[PDB]
RNA sequence: ACGGGGAAUCAGGGUUCGAUUCCGGAGAGGGAGCCUGAGAAACGGCUACCACAUCCAAGGAAGGCAGCAGGCGCGCAAAUUACCCACUCCCGACCCGGGGAGGUAGUGACGAAAAAUAACAAUACAGGACUCUUUCGAGGCCCUGUAAUUGGAAUGAGUCCACUUUAAAUCCUUUAACGAGGAUCCAUUGGAGGGCAAGUCUGGUGCCAGCAGCCGCGGUAAUUCCAGCUCCAAUAGCGUAUAUUAAAGUUGCUGCAGUUAAAAAGCUCGUAGUUGGAUCU
């Protein structure tokens, strides 16, 4: 078939720059935060257990 | 949930029955 | 059933390499003319000419246009379609141009929509598809 | 801490005796030739290619 | 021919299953718990107690008389004992089959440095040690898996030419005060 | 297909790999024939022929890197035309000379070991548990985090004297001086429907572009494409292609199947093969 459109989608895209953000700790630090983040304090429980990236 | 229950009871086949069955477990 | 008698290890040993010879792997494997037939040489990657680009029609349940390059692989001289993964990615390629290609990621068998092709393009004129898609090498000149 | 190796000789002689030459350099007694591998090697085969005499005429 | 080994090992192995909820939690709790970099730490102490478990697994399969379980046996008690993963009074065979990870980390150099009151945290207790301000008998020792051995725990100190035990102030000190 | 010692994987049994530093064999472009020598059918010895190829004043002469570097070619695929006999050893007439054997650096994300990229205190709190009170409150014990809120402490990555190292050096180790708040001294590679951990959030496209190992997603409200944000897996590493192993009790010795899913010869005889009843203190 017709090879014409070959990077249609990718080049009609709006552009949209990354928007600037604090640096993420790394090695031990990471795995630290996410110990806390997942197991030192969670009260909250309807049974449920909302994903990590329950964006609804 | 309840919401996850109805949403798979709307459509037992569809493009959302495998998640919501793997939330459902 | 099989036998079990003491003496009868050679009985076993040939009965199991004769079956052995039904079976579809072990045949491919050790035959020899899936090797001479397979158009890389039992290499893993290969260099190739790039031919002419070519559009491929996906297979019924769904509609599109895959982009490949006929490709003459220059150990051999065969002739070869090759998948151009990523959108876009078929303008990083000209007429006449050093590729390399590899499998396609089932041992020589046609994957996913495609019909027919078993490879997919790594590197352009030298420089890796992956770093001209994501901006992070231009094409040389 | 740190740990090494010490040698106490009898007199100077038996130590120039004994002792390789480059610790005997690191005290300053011995001096070796300033050459290097390749000019000797080089000066070799040239002498190989002369008879006699003529060997000491070639450096 | 060159005069150089190549004998090496992996230390660690990989778990087959990539994705699961369980055996991720539990490796995330004994990170965080032990303030461990990553998830291959773990898996060298998994591997190195598994190590063990095959062998006393197989020297119980022999008999009891039997010189070489004897041998074999009591070196591997002995060692477990030594490096405190055991009690004295447990010396069985057998007993080993009962250890479990969390003893093989809590022999850690880091854990013991903040067990020992020489840190606030277990963090704090692995920067501690990767800073050179802890040192064990007389040998300042940098590394935090360092299994600390069961004679050798009476004797971890602040490393006397570090600024905690030596008193002798670190750059920020001196530059602060020379601020002054 | 050089053979072994061995290597990868493996419950048990197995399958695959072994050109590759130790032992044995073979060869020095291909064959053949020899001299010397205790020991070669030796090629960093010689004599021919075959194939290549160097210089030539055209009469002639000289060749053999599957040694160390290095070049071409082939390719998916692989390092310096470096220093040294100081170590290990070897050779010689030899305590002394020589050794691209060998050692030392260089290149080196083959692969293996260790291991940074922050820690703490104070605030202020989403805050939480813990605690009395009657709801607030109180609870100022303990923990977590927006903390572009504060604060001093600790450091090595670097720069760099001097030692030490070494044949001479380099590296590592040891120590001066300098060296951290976006501590910008800024971690990546792959993903987010299921398999399989993590968003039917937002914008664009509209069976197109594309993704998709497999099932599938996309035809105007795309949890799958192109992006932003967020999230998660491993992490100084992580994707991809190919060989192979486990998964495969899908080669079945352990341990599979043959009525209908693939499968018992049309039937009988019969050599080899395999198996073969009690019984002897
Ligand atoms: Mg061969
Ligand atoms: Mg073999
Ligand atoms: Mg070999
Ligand atoms: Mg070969
Ligand atoms: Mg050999
Ligand atoms: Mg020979
Ligand atoms: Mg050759
Ligand atoms: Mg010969
Ligand atoms: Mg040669
Ligand atoms: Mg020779
Ligand atoms: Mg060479
Ligand atoms: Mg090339
Ligand atoms: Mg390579
Ligand atoms: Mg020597
Ligand atoms: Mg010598
Ligand atoms: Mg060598
Ligand atoms: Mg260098
Ligand atoms: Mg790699
Ligand atoms: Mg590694
Ligand atoms: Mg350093
Ligand atoms: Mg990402
Ligand atoms: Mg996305
Ligand atoms: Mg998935
Ligand atoms: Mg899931
Ligand atoms: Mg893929
Ligand atoms: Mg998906
Ligand atoms: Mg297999
Ligand atoms: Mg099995
Ligand atoms: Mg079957
Ligand atoms: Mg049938
Ligand atoms: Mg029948
Ligand atoms: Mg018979
Ligand atoms: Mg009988």
């Amino acid at each position: 078939g017709s090879l014409a459109r070959a990077g249609k989608v990718r080049g009609q895209t709006p552009k949209v720059a990354k928007q600037e953000k604090k640096k993420k700790k790394t090695g031990r630090a990471k795995r630290r935060m996410q110990y806390n983040r997942r197991f030192v304090n969670v009260v909250p429980t309807f049974g449920k257990k909302k994903g990590p990236n329950a964006n609804s | 949930c309840p919401e996850w229950m109805d949403d798979f009871e709307a459509d037992p086949k569809g493009k959302y029955a495998q998640n919501l069955l793997k939330k459902l477990i | 059933g099989k036998c079990r008698g003491l003496r009868t290890a050679r009985k076993l040993r040939s009965h199991r390499r004769d079956q052995k010879w039904h079976d579809k792997q072990y045949k491919k494997a050790h035959l020899g003319t899936a090797l001479k037939a397979n158009p890389f040489g039992g290499a893993s990657h290969a260099k190739g000419i790039v031919l002419e680009k070519v559009g491929v029609e996906a297979k019924q349940p769904n509609s599109a246009i895959r982009k490949c390059v006929r490709v003459q692989l220059i150990k051999n001289g065969k002739k070869i379609t090759a998948f151009v993964p990523n959108d876009g990615c078929l303008n990083f390629i000209e007429e006449n141009d050093e590729v390399l290609v590899a499998g396609f990621g089932r041992k020589g068998h046609a994957v996913g929509d495609i019909p027919g092709v078993r490879f997919k393009v790594v590197k352009v004129a030298n420089v890796s598809l992956l770093a001209l898609y994501k901006g992070k090498k231009e094409r040389p000149r | 801490k740190t740990t090494g190796f010490g040698m106490i000789y009898d007199s100077l002689d038996y130590a120039k005796k004994n002792e390789p030459k480059h610790r005997l350099a690191r005290h300053g007694l011995y001096e070796k030739k300033k050459t290097s591998r390749k000019q000797r090697k080089e000066r070799k085969n040239r002498m190989k290619k002369v008879r006699g005499t003529a060997k000491a005429n070639v450096g | 021919p060159v005069a150089r080994s190549w004998v090496c090992r992996k230390t660690y192995v990989t778990p087959r299953r990539p994705f699961e909820k369980s055996r991720l939690d539990q490796e995330l709790k004994l990170i965080g718990e032990y303030g461990l970099r990553n998830k291959r730490e773990v898996w060298r102490v998994k591997f190195t107690l598994a190590k063990i478990r095959k062998a006393a697994r197989e020297l119980l399969t022999l008999d009891e008389k039997d010189p070489r379980r004897l041998f074999e046996g009591n070196a591997l008690l002995r060692r477990l004992v030594r490096i405190g993963v055991l009690d004295e009074g447990k010396m069985k065979l057998d007993y080993i089959l009962g250890l479990k990870i969390e003893d093989f980390l809590e022999r850690r150099l880091q854990t013991q440095v903040f067990k020992l009151g020489l840190a606030k945290s277990i963090h704090h207790a692995r920067v501690l040690i990767r800073q050179r301000h802890i040192r064990v008998r007389k040998q300042v020792v940098n590394i935090p898996s360092f299994i600390v051995r069961l004679d050798s725990q009476k004797h971890i100190d602040f490393s006397l030419r570090s600024p905690y035990g030596g008193g002798r102030p670190g750059r920020v000190k001196r530059k602060n005060a020379k601020k002054g």
